[PDB]
RNA sequence: CUUGAGUCUCGUAGAGGGGGGUAGAAUUCCAGGUGUAGCGGUGAAAUGCGUAGAGAUCUGGAGGAAUACCGGUGGCGAAGGCGGCCCCCUGGACGAAGACUGACGCUCAGGUGCGAAAGCGUGGGGAGCAAACAGGAUUAGAUACCCUGGUAGUCCACGCCGUAAACGAUGUCGACUUGGAGGUUGUGCCCUUGAGGCGUGGCUUCCGGAGCUAACGCGUUAAGUCGACCGCCUGGGGAGUACGGCCGCAAGGUUAAAACUCAAAUGAAUUGACGGGGGCCCGCACAAGCGGUGGAGCAUGUGGUUUAAUUCGAUGCAACGCGA
């Protein structure tokens, strides 16, 4: 992640590379392994990811 | 509930002209004796005078500009945790809470008639001091101290 | 004081806490601010309403060296990763490179379970 | 004899396996600078760590384990299970043309081999996580859930144990019976003249048709219709326990009863009910206000108590100035 853009101003940006990180590669850390878990949950929101 | 309503006014000031003020009035009277809840409300300002001196109506709103709060808290349960979440408060119930927590200390003066009890914490306000005054910045006082929340 | 109008101030923003230090060019302390030792904690803490004034809090405890121009290193999700910054933008200080640190192994360790609220 | 099955040729994909190296990110630790009164943690806290200078921030070093993104209903394997990269050794699968073999096949009690995780023996290894254990907290109690720590183990080499909801809870092989969309991997072909258009195979998801089914559902990868062989079931508790045999260092595994007792135990599904399940929506339910009760004295009813009787009925809201 980096940051320069010149032009005078304060808007935001903060979600460039925003999404594809943040508390969310983090949340997906932080706990207990899922060991299998993962395999179930995974291959279950398949469930949905197709309606 | 579901439903929405407006407002209910009523017969603004006897003379001076002022619907807010009637308020003053009905929210001091008691036992619905508006009849002599004009007689302290009205009364009231004719003591002030040689109090303060210009218009007893700006006497009034004047001394009121410090009493009347513009942030409080309301209880928000959540997980469990009931949050003192901040909310400023609009004019229209500003005003109000101001009347509220000034006719009640002035009631609560302690002395002998309400006349001179209500002029009392009407001119406190603008030099500063009473139970009135207090709360007005006492509110303030768990305002911002919970600003984490809103 | 030493005077270097270019420096660094990373953000730790621990889901509980969140600390400013602002760090001189080459890595170099000059001034921590701590969302704890803010006057407030606990519940009260954390917040971003909150756990930012450590942030500019920074201000009149490290301005005192003279700084003008400068980047910005973001390092912890803690309810703050943001908030932070802005107090920066509005505290006077000018804005530069500013790129996220925040950790993240491809899988080596191994963090512990519990969570079992 | 050749269609079953098998060999040869050429290619095809893959985390298949064993071994040997190697890479970058991150935690921990140790060291040094900067810098200072907090860090860490939680619902809050406290234990714990800080002025002997932590945390953060930066620089150097050590080590172990795991391989982010890719990555997927993706792939490979008999199953268990198998992910960075590279090399070496090596198993299976699949498609293409033919060539060769010529029923050489299917299944399989016993027998043999492989076996997640935990565990066991010997020697190594040890960063992170964590049985045990020790504090802190919660509680009426809390030998727990939560926090701070933390040993075995988790890692490696060799040997052992052989279990699992070892699950598709569905033995293997073969033959058939509408179709629809997607995945992945060979191969033929079409201005290839495009990404693509049409074929034909291997494996694979979701759907569903006849049929099957007690129903749920299965449905060409069947639970459909047939055949070959094998394993197993015969009411629930007692009990996968006891005794014995066999295996194991052990923990225990394997085979496996009876007495006594019950009239059931049980599967799917239906209606309602409920949930510290979800969605939605109302009522002075709450929220926003005002005024009350419990305080005091007295009135009235009641329970209790008392009395020769204190007539009887009324009892959560929905009894208690109620029948009166
Ligand atoms: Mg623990
Ligand atoms: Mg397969
Ligand atoms: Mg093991
Ligand atoms: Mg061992
Ligand atoms: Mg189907
Ligand atoms: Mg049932
Ligand atoms: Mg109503
Ligand atoms: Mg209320
Ligand atoms: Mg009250």
């Amino acid at each position: 992640i980096k940051v320069r853009e010149n032009e005078p101003f304060d808007v935001a940006l903060r979600r460039f590379k925003r999404s594809c990180e943040k508390a969310g590669v983090l949340a997906e850390v932080r706990r207990r392994e899922f060991y299998e878990k993962p395999t179930t949950e995974r291959k279950r929101a398949k469930a949905s990811a197709v309606k | 509930r579901r439903r929405v309503i407006g407002q209910r006014k009523i017969l603004p000031d006897p003379k001076f002209g002022s619907e807010l003020l009637a308020k003053f009035v009905n929210i001091l009277m008691v036992d619905g004796k508006k009849s002599t809840a004009e007689s302290i409300v009205y009364s009231a300002l004719e003591t002030l005078a040689q109090r303060s001196g210009k218009s007893e109506l700006e006497a009034f709103e004047v001394a009121l500009e410090n009493v009347r709060p513009t942030v409080e808290v309301k209880s928000r349960r959540v997980g469990g945790s009931t949050y003192q979440v901040p909310v400023e408060v609009r004019p229209v119930r500003r005003n109000a809470l101001a009347m509220r927590w000034i006719v009640e200390a002035a009631r609560k003066r302690g002395d002998k008639s309400m006349a001179l009890r209500l002029a009392n914490e009407l001119s406190d306000a603008a030099e500063n001091k009473g139970t009135a005054v207090k709360k007005r910045e006492d509110v303030h006082r768990m305002a911002e101290a919970n600003k984490a929340f809103a | 004081r030493k005077q270097v109008s270019d420096g660094v101030a990373h953000i730790h923003a621990s889901f509980n806490n969140t600390i400013v230090t602002i760090t001189d060019r080459q890595g170099n302390a000059l001034g921590w601010a701590t969302a704890g030792g803010s006057g407030f904690r606990g519940s009260r803490k954390s917040t971003p309403f909150a756990a930012q004034v450590a942030a500019e809090r920074c201000a009149d405890a490290v301005k005192e060296y003279g700084i003008k121009n400068l980047e910005v290193m973001v390092k912890g999700p803690g309810p703050g990763r943001e908030s932070t910054i802005r107090a920066l933008n509005a505290a006077g200080f000018r804005i530069t490179n500013i790129t996220d640190v925040t950790p993240i192994p491809h899988n080596g360790c191994r963090p512990p379970k519990k969570r079992r609220v």
